[PDB]
């Protein structure tokens, strides 16, 4: 588990030095753009469960073999786990962008998952599309300004895009 | 390592919940503490001559004898007080460390696991660093509510030592 | 298992006396069991004086505490969770939790299953819970009884599967657990649903080779071909360690053979010329 | 329950450790938010009879069955009726309880709690209550920064029911 | 946890016959020298503390890079791994002299150390240096005659130099 | 394996700490036994064939119907006859074995683990082998402090028979 | 406590077994041992006033500072140096308590139990007493074989103090 | 557990003072008594499953009752039980024969026996009336010379016979 500051913190102790300035000066921007980094993170979980249904619905139609007998989503209990599942991505993943940093999402959620499914004979693939649906309707849930102050946050959403770009290529 | 705001994320990993309300509050308490306590890292690092210069010479006349034992433990020899700057010279690193991770997280992990463990070993005296350290809480030179943040995690460290 | 038992590591847990509790006080033998529970709950890691729970030991020392007690409490302490939590895998967290509060390792993927809905709908420390509350802890262990290692006698109801799961856990006395080449990722998520038991190795010196493990997509281990040979005895080698000639001659070390029986002969001659070495042959 | 307060304190206690730097930035950061949410706790309470009369009406025109099918469960009696502004009653002091207390401990220890075990038994809909609580988020008329402190325990309820 | 009695007891039991005459004429010379075994094994746990961090300073100069930062034994909870350690080699070196075989020495200390560092990062040198710096003072250490009576016991002192070298040689 | 010597050394394994004066006590204890005991092995290895014949007659006198009965069990055949030979042949090894061993190991890791749990199977009395050591308790022939130490192997087997 | 004796008790205990061969070889191992220990007690309980008064001028010249700094911790007022032939007089008793015991028992549970727990606290430095303990092994005045095993405990404690 | 020593330890830990020169020659004399205390332990271990099935019958026949149907040792499985807990005295008996104390008998074997039977329903009188048929018998099977050297113990037998009738009214 790392944060950004860490990340500077054991990369800084690597090298056995003092922290620079312009490390300080980069931090410092952190502490600036840190109330934005709590806007998104809070909009995301207040979602989670709209957004949970809604990325199944649309994985469920373009791919209908799954719930049709036969395939591995089929019965009900399979189904609960893999609608169970979901959130556990999103679990991870708005861990890692209240951390800053990508520790957390690949020790826990990105380490064991490509490993997985083989013994499990869940297709990769699969699960990919599951997560790249999430990815435009978070950065989308995130973008529109209701009853918030107007801010730029492009530079920030963009790591939110990774995060789940970087869930979606580890497995399938 | 302990920063609140991985303190947040283990937290509410063990219940296997999202991040709440609960975890969230304590993210902006160390985002605004940073602003007070960068600062208070730059105190340091600028004058990081100066302290290792006054708290190595300040430990000789606490203690006159650590510079006449003979004895590897003690600063008779060069090699002892070549030994002896880079000692405090790797404890400033720490609290600059601790200052900008905003937690105990760098204390913990890489100076007080097994410091009293050590200590028994090598017959270095605590109260050798506490001295050290209390010369560095004194001329530090820090003023406001940056030095404030930058004096506990000295006193952290040693309530540590003892 | 004696003269097993040496080769595998496991001569002191074989003649290991329980350490229990007698319900009398005495510093020594609370000691004792003190040193016995952070053993085999943290995979003989060592504890530090900041590290050594001084505040779990007081509550030890009055009557109403129980090792029972005590183990629920070494385990959701953010100490155990600091070395093996964070650092790891959630199935390997499953796995590895039989390994320590129950001694044995996973039986089958079911039981697995049933440990991740537990998880998500009441949390880890609910989990550490339930694998403390079962009734193969109480049946072996009481409240006054460390857990010791159960993986080697028959503790019946046993599946053999889950004999081998065992020695693919810790490699000998002397091993973290952390300290193993894959220490982050499961070892067996990929054994407990292909459901098939790999191959027992054996820890370093007493065995001449301790680097073997099972690859990803390796040769099958009962097989169909007559493979030349006319008489059909077939035999399955496997090679754990081969630096033979270099960048297209070997492109994967570690590979398993699979050579029929008049041929073994002069098979074995090859390999010992390549610096191989062979873990296990396995007639099928 | 649970509280940023009490989540240093119950996190500092595992450990035996003293309150050190880590545990206390996370009291401020429930201090200075308070500021923005007692007055959020104040535009709820004070416009307590709107609400539950407002959602209570919303629930029967989004659900026009409710009102007529004969049952217990359903709201066709006056007994009925009389639990309708009883329960959506009850959601809205746990929201200015977990206002106040800063967290989701209240939320936690009182509502949701076995919410889910109840509901499959009495056959209590709960989408019935998603639609009582997405009128309140939208007509609670409360404003600014302190607002969407409001907003979160009631989505954080939303996704507990569902 | 093997004897020099149940070394031939044992190897007796394989072949399945009495124990021969002159087993026993060896097993009496053991019986002889058998004070003498405990004046080695009582020099050594008298010294181990002092032999602990004078085989520490001895290793720490030679190879600076160790608690220089960046090395495997820099911060001061590594440094009290290899410290804690240093003692477990002579924890089950004394036990084999005490035992007069090195099955004990084999089976904890010796089974799994060339295995556990690969996973850990720890050099071979650093181990292989530190217990070779403990042999040639452990062995000077009972050989001097300070207030005991003068005796031979370079036919037994060779056993612990092959214990040492045994602990040595299997990890480096 | 059980011996006063490893009896000392797995003792001090669990405490995780140095040999001191308590484990080495317990050495020469074991030494200066082996002196009264080795001599009690070299009494039993030099009558090897006097007491394997005398106690097998002295069965067969105890319990006449074990030599007429007809079954595999007993010794009415010839191939009982050399398998009472091998089973008291296989009895002596083991008390010279744990004569000179100094301890109980050899009596606990060769006979008597599970020599409760065969003689259900096969019907084995174990009052035949009880008669049959007490013949060579009897008629060993070792006198003196030697004597004494091989009298208590052969009654410690027979307490692990009964 | 930890005495051979017991210590063959407390490991037939827990097999839950009689006391066999092997337990009772650890008991003549202590007890011939205590003819070379006992009178290795009369020796120190004989000069008591020698080495507590020959101990504490040994450390006042092998450390100068000790009796010129000002501390309570230190030897400097008078109730210091009373405090310091209670320490050293306190280690006498233990060493001819566990001489007379046999075992490292007494020094395990009354001397060095949470003895490196208790000087990190008073800034009391272990090398101390082991010049202290270093006189008394070179003025014991002791001679013979049963001198030797006394000095063992000595040893003892000084690997126990680092 | 405790010793004869650590008792003379234990109370001179109290009053704080050097071991006395009378109690070192108390103690002398238990060195001199100490072979006879191995005579003794040593042979009734090798007369353990010898007087367990005697002391058994002469107490069944002279209360019939227990065998019976309705008693508590009635069953097998209890009867099996109740055998054992025999040994268990013994088992701590020559614990504290080979102790000299009575320590070690007291807080295992003493401690809850008593108490536990109230709710168990076995009767006390009868378990004490076993273990005194013990007593009798375990004095004189130490008590014959047959191949042993003639010597004096009964200030000694008399502490072995002080330890069943400890062990016997605690109970009863
Ligand atoms: C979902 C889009 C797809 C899918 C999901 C699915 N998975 C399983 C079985 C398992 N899933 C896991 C996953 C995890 N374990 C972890 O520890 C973590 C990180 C915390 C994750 C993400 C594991 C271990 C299993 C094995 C069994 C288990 O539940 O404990 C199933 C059930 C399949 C089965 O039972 O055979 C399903 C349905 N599968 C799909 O069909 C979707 C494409
Ligand atoms: C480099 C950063 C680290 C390192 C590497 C290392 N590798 C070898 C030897 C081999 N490496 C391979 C690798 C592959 N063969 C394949 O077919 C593939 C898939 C494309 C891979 C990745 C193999 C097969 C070998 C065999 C030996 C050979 O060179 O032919 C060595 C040499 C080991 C030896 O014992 O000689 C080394 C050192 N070692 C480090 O320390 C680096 C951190
Ligand atoms: C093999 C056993 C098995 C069953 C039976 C099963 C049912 C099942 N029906 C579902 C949805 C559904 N179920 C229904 C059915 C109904 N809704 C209505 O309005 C009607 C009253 C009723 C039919 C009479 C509908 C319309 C959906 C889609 C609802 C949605 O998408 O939200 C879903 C969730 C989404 C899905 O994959 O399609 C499951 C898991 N799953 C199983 O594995
Ligand atoms: C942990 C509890 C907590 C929250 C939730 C929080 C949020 C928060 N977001 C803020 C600002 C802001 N937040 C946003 C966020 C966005 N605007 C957009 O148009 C984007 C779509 C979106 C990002 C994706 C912006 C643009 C601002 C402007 C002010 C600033 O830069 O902070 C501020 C500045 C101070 C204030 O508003 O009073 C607060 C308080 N502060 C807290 O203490
Ligand atoms: C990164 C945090 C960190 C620190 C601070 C640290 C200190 C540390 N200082 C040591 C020795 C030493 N420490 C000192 C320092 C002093 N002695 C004196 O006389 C002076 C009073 C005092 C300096 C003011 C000296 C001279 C030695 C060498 C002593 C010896 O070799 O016996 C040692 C043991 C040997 C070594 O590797 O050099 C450690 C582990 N280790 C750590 O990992
Ligand atoms: C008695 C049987 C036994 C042995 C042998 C044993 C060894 C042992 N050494 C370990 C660690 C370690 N061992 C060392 C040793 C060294 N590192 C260096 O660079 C030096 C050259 C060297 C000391 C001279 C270190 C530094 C660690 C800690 C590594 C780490 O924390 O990352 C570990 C892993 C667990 C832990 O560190 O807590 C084990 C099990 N454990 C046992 O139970
Ligand atoms: C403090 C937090 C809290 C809440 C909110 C809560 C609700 C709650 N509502 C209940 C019943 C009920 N709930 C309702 C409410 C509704 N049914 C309808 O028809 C409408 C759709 C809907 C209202 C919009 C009704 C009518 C009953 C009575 C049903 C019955 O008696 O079977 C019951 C079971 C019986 C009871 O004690 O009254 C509980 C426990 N309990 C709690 O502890
Ligand atoms: C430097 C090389 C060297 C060694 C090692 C040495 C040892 C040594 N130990 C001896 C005696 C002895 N050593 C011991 C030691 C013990 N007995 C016990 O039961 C205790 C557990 C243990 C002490 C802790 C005893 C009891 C004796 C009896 C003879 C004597 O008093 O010297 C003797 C007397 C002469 C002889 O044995 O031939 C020798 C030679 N002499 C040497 O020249
Ligand atoms: C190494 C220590 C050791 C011993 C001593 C030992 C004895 C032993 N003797 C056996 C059978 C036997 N034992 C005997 C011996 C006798 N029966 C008689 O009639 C005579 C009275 C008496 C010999 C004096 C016979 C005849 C059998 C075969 C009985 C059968 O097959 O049912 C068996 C069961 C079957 C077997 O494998 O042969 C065991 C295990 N096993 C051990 O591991
Ligand atoms: C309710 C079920 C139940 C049964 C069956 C049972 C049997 C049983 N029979 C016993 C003894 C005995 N059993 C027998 C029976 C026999 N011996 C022979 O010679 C014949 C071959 C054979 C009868 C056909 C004899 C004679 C005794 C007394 C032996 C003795 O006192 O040593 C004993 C030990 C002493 C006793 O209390 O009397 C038990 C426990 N106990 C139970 O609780
Ligand atoms: C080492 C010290 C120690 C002792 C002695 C001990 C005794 C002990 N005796 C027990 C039962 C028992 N003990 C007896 C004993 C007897 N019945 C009679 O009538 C006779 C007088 C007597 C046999 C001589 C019986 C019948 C029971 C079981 C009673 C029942 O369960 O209903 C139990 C109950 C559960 C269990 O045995 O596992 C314990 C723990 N526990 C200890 O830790
Ligand atoms: C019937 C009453 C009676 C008893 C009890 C008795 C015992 C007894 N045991 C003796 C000796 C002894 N007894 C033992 C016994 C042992 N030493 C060990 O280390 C072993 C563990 C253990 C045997 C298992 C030994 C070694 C001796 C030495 C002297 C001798 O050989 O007799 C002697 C020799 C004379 C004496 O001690 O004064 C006596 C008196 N004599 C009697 O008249």
């Amino acid at each position: 588990t790392l944060d950004v500051f860490t990340k500077v913190v054991s990369q800084a102790d690597s090298r056995g030095e003092f922290l620079s300035n312009e490390q300080l000066d980069a931090l410092a921007n952190v502490v600036k753009e840190g109330n934005k980094r709590l806007d998104v993170v809070n909009r995301i979980t207040s979602n989670a469960s709209a957004i949970v249904t809604n990325a199944a619905r649309a994985l469920f139609e373009e791919q209908p073999q799954l719930i049709a007998p036969g395939g591995n989503a089929y019965t009900n209990r399979r189904m609960a786990a893999c609608l169970r599942d979901m959130e556990i991505i999103l679990r991870y993943v708005t861990y890692a962008i209240l951390a800053g940093d990508a520790s957390v999402l690949d020790d826990r959620c990105l380490n064991g998952l490509r490993e997985t499914y083989q013994a499990l004979g869940t297709p990769g693939s699969s699960v990919a599309v599951g997560v790249q649906k999430m990815k435009d309707a978070a950065v989308g849930i995130a973008n529109d300004p209701n009853g918030i102050t107007k801010g730029d946050c492009s530079q920030l959403i963009s790591e939110v895009a990774s995060y789940f770009d970087r869930a979606a290529a580890a497995v399938g | 390592v302990k920063t609140p705001i991985t303190e947040a994320i283990a937290a509410a990993d063990t219940q296997g919940r999202f991040l709440g309300n609960t975890e969230l509050q304590s993210a902006r308490g160390r985002y605004e503490r940073a602003a007070a306590s960068l600062e208070a890292a730059r105190g340091l690092t600028s004058n990081a001559q100066r302290l290792i210069d006054g708290a190595t010479q300040a430990v000789y006349q606490k203690f006159p004898y650590t510079t006449q034992t003979p004895g590897p433990q003690f600063a008779a020899d060069s090699r002892g007080k070549s030994k002896c700057a880079r000692d405090v010279g790797h404890y400033l690193r720490i609290i600059t460390y601790s200052l900008v991770a905003g937690g105990t997280g760098p204390l913990d992990e890489y100076l007080i696991a097994g410091l009293a463990e050590i200590n028994s070993t090598f017959d270095l005296s605590p109260s050798w660093y506490v001295e050290a350290l209390k010369h560095i809480k004194a001329n530090h030179g820090l003023s406001g509510q940056a030095a404030n943040e930058a004096n506990t995690y000295i006193d952290y460290a040693i309530n540590a030592l003892s | 298992i004696t003269t097993a038992a040496s080769r595998l590591g496991t001569e002191p847990f074989s003649d290991a006396p329980k350490v229990e509790l007698r319900p009398k006080a005495s510093r020594e033998e609370v000691e004792s069991v003190i040193r016995a529970v952070y053993r085999h709950v943290l995979g003989n890691d060592y504890i530090l004086a900041s590290e050594r729970l001084v505040s779990a030991e007081s509550l030890l020392r009055d009557g109403n505490l129980t090792v029972r007690e005590f183990v629920r409490s070494v385990a959701k302490s953010e100490l155990y969770k600091k070395k093996f939590f964070y650092n790891s895998f959630q199935t390997r967290l499953i796995e590895l939790n039989y390994k320590h509060l129950l001694g044995r390792a996973p039986y089958d993927e079911s039981e697995v299953v049933y440990h991740l809905d537990l998880y998500q709908n009441k949390g880890y420390d609910a989990e550490i819970d339930s694998y403390i509350d079962s009734w193969e802890y109480q049946s072996n262990f009481g409240d006054n009884v460390v857990p010791y290692y159960r993986g080697f006698e028959t503790q019946v109801g046993q599946k053999t599967a889950g004999f081998n799961r065992i020695f693919r856990l810790y490699r000998g006395y002397a091993n973290s657990d952390r300290a193993q080449v894959e220490g982050t990722k499961s070892r067996l998520a990929r054994e407990l649903a292909s459901n098939k038991a790999s191959t027992i190795v054996g820890p370093s010196g007493t065995n001449d080779s301790w680097g073997f493990r099972a690859s990803a997509d390796v040769a099958p281990k009962k097989n169909l071909g007559n493979a030349v040979g006319e008489g059909d005895r077939v035999y399955r080698l496997e090679v754990t360690g081969i630096r033979s000639p270099g960048y297209p001659s070997v492109r994967r070390s570690s590979t398993v053979f699979i050579v029929p029986y008049e041929r073994l002969s002069d098979k074995i001659q090859q390999v010992h010329k390549q610096g191989g070495k062979i873990v296990s042959v396995t007639s099928a």
